DNA sequence: CCACTGTTACATTGTAACGGCA
DNA sequence: TGCCGTTACAATGTAACAGTGG
């Protein structure tokens, strides 16, 4: 029975592990809940229809992700500097920081002289708005340079 | 509930899109017959706005003509047509865009569409394993204390 | 004094400040913390007094005051 | 194989590497002639934010005798990348003054046991013998 | 003071400090503007080869930022140069999986003694319990 | 007081040597 | 054998504490 002790002993130390591990994750979670409150996590980051995919597939799928954002960020600057910064597995906040760093930028550079929508999302129609009067304006330019 | 487990990621993710595609609309899709009426409502909107274009189309190319010929109250017009067309123009390619994503909305995710969330079901029945937990031990204590 | 350990950690673990948690409310539902969060918060005080918690007692800390009621 | 291999990060490390590497004089091309060299150089740092490619350049041009020791660097960066997650798998870098480092490696040959295993024997002795004693 | 200070190695070690940290990409000089910036740090790079040079440098373009880790690396720096001299003032780096490194951090905190003491009294104690069985 | 110096406890990255396994 | 995890270092950079003298 004494055996039977300090094998309960042994899963004692186990929880005292495991407990540490889930109170550190909640003291992270702390402050990314309070940034993603800016109607981040709303509808947008939390795809609750991956709720029911391994970590396994979720790795891969950030990897390309992240792939694809080498790319597309190219020319940007700080968005790369933020971008490279959120590498890090140790900083997991770093990551929605680059999200805001995105939506921030995005609203920046909004040209709000002609737009008005604040969520990027949006800026997609008035901006193709934007390209057919401009392509009808590259119409009537052409014309008055032929004359 | 391994069996409404394999079934909470296809439906979280097809209604997903529809409160996605919802907010894309003024109206809340909640009946497969609501979504024919608004698809027809999508269409016959879609129907009048290219002859509204056709017609602005028309009313630009005269002026234009009448311009090329030879004023500023002509260029004033055409201005006008220009700004007009313009929103016409992009009233028929966004209910086409529209229109678009509800033919793929039914031809994907209409197995599942308006239907009952299996996170529910799944909630109450984990919620009855750990309520038979109590049933476990309720009568494990009582073959162990009357023997 | 000792009991700034609790009213640091709810804080750490509800997102609240020092000074928001109130003890006439309630963690269940005047804080925001559902089932999970209120789980961690116990367990996690669990693990900052280096003590345990059985579950009939756990189950007592539904107010901001139990709390330190339990502690001190 | 314990940790998956994810190629947008792995690929990243490497053009990273070898970019400090040659930042730090060491030859990264197999070219002896400097012209190559520098052309080599140039098509890598112009590279950047490529794995598919970045894995062809290294395939083509890289350093022979520098594979082994490229390699063993990705392996001990996929090992920590992955072990950081989590505080139990960390590793905690401590200095120790060269007479005791001394006297602890020669307990850990003489025992077989690594230095983490002999400093749990040595305090798990010693808190046996405070038990005995009290 | 306990180690001699050697001004015409420190300086070396100042300027090689100052191009690692640029070329890793920081700000080293205190300017906003470009072109300021760009010509002091060509100008530190020309003084490679007269290290004199460099403490005046520092004090005409160095970003108030650096000053407390210029004086922390610089010390460390002539301590482990000094220091290699002997075996037996060297230092040693071990990694330590985070239970053990935890208990024996605790271990060393509870006794108010550094982590080489307290791996001293460990191994002394089980050496005393190795020389009775020997005796 | 204040500054400067010595020391310890980490982190960060790289490398060589073992040993497991297809 | 060649890849892959793992250990035990080396070299350098920093923060924090303890000393020392101006
Ligand atoms: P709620 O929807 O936040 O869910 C809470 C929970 C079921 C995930 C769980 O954290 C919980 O509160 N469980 C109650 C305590 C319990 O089940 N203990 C089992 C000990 S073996």
């Amino acid at each position: 029975m004494e055996n039977v002790q300090k094998k309960l002993r042994k899963l004692e130390r186990d929880y005292y592990q495991i407990r540490e591990q889930v109170v550190s994750a909640k003291a992270g979670w702390c402050a990314v809940m309070r940034m993603v409150k800016d109607n981040g996590v709303e509808r947008r980051l939390h795809r609750r229809e991956l709720a029911y995919m391994e970590g396994g597939a979720l790795r891969s799928m950030s990897d390309k992700a992240l792939g694809a954002l080498r790319l597309a960020v190219a020319d940007n600057e700080h968005l790369r500097d933020a971008l490279r910064l959120s590498e890090d597995p140790k900083r997991p906040e770093r990551k929605v920081q680059f999200f805001i760093a995105v939506y921030q930028h995005l609203r920046e550079r909004i040209r709000q002289d002609i737009i008005r929508t604040d969520d990027p999302v949006d800026a997609i129609e008035q901006m193709e708005i934007e390209l057919a009067r401009l392509t009808e304006e590259l119409t009537a330019r052409e014309q008055k340079l032929a004359i | 509930i391994q069996s409404l487990t394999a079934r909470a990621p296809v439906w979280l993710a097809a209604q997903d899109t529809l409160n996605q595609l919802c907010e894309q609309s003024g109206e809340t899709l909640a009946s497969s017959n609501d979504v024919t009426e608004y698809m027809q409502q999508l269409l016959e909107r879609e129907r009048e706005a290219t002859v509204e274009r056709d017609e602005v189309a028309a009313q630009k190319r005269e002026l234009e003509k009448q311009i090329e010929r030879l004023l500023e109250a002509l260029n004033l017009e055409r201005d006008a047509l220009a700004e007009r067309y313009a929103t016409l123009s992009f009233d028929v390619q966004k209910i086409q865009r529209a229109h678009q994503a509800f033919s793929q909305f039914v031809g994907k995710h209409l197995s599942v569409a308006f239907d009952t969330d299996p996170e529910a079901e799944i909630r109450e029945l984990r919620q009855r394993h750990t309520e038979l937990e109590r049933e476990v031990s309720r009568f494990e204590d009582q073959t162990q204390q009357q023997r | 004094t000792i009991e700034e350990r609790v009213k640091k950690i709810i804080g750490e673990q509800l997102g609240v400040k020092q000074e928001e948690v109130t003890n006439n409310a309630s963690f269940v539902e005047d804080l925001g913390a559902d089932s999970l969060d209120t789980v961690e918060l116990v367990m996690a005080l669990e693990e900052e007094f280096d003590t345990e918690i059985p579950d009939e007692e756990a189950e007592k800390i539904t107010t901001v005051q139990a709390a330190i009621d339990y502690i001190n | 194989m314990k940790y998956q291999q994810l190629e947008n990060l792995e690929c990243g490390w490497k053009w990273a590497y070898l970019i400090r590497k040659h930042q730090e004089g060491e030859p990264i091309t197999k070219y002896i002639e400097n012209s190559a060299a520098h052309a080599a150089v140039d098509k890598l740092i112009k590279l950047e934010s490529e794995p598919v490619r970045v894995l062809e350049w290294i395939e083509q041009h890289m350093n022979p005798d520098l594979f082994n020791r490229m390699k063993q660097t990705i392996r001990a960066r996929r090992k920590r990348h992955f072990n950081a997650e989590h505080q139990h798998t960390r590793k905690k870098s401590i200095d120790l003054d060269f007479p005791v480092w001394h006297r602890l490696s020669a307990l850990s040959q003489r025992r077989g046991n690594t230095l983490s295993e002999t400093i749990v024997q040595l305090i798990e002795d010693a808190e046996r013998k405070e038990k005995y004693a009290n």
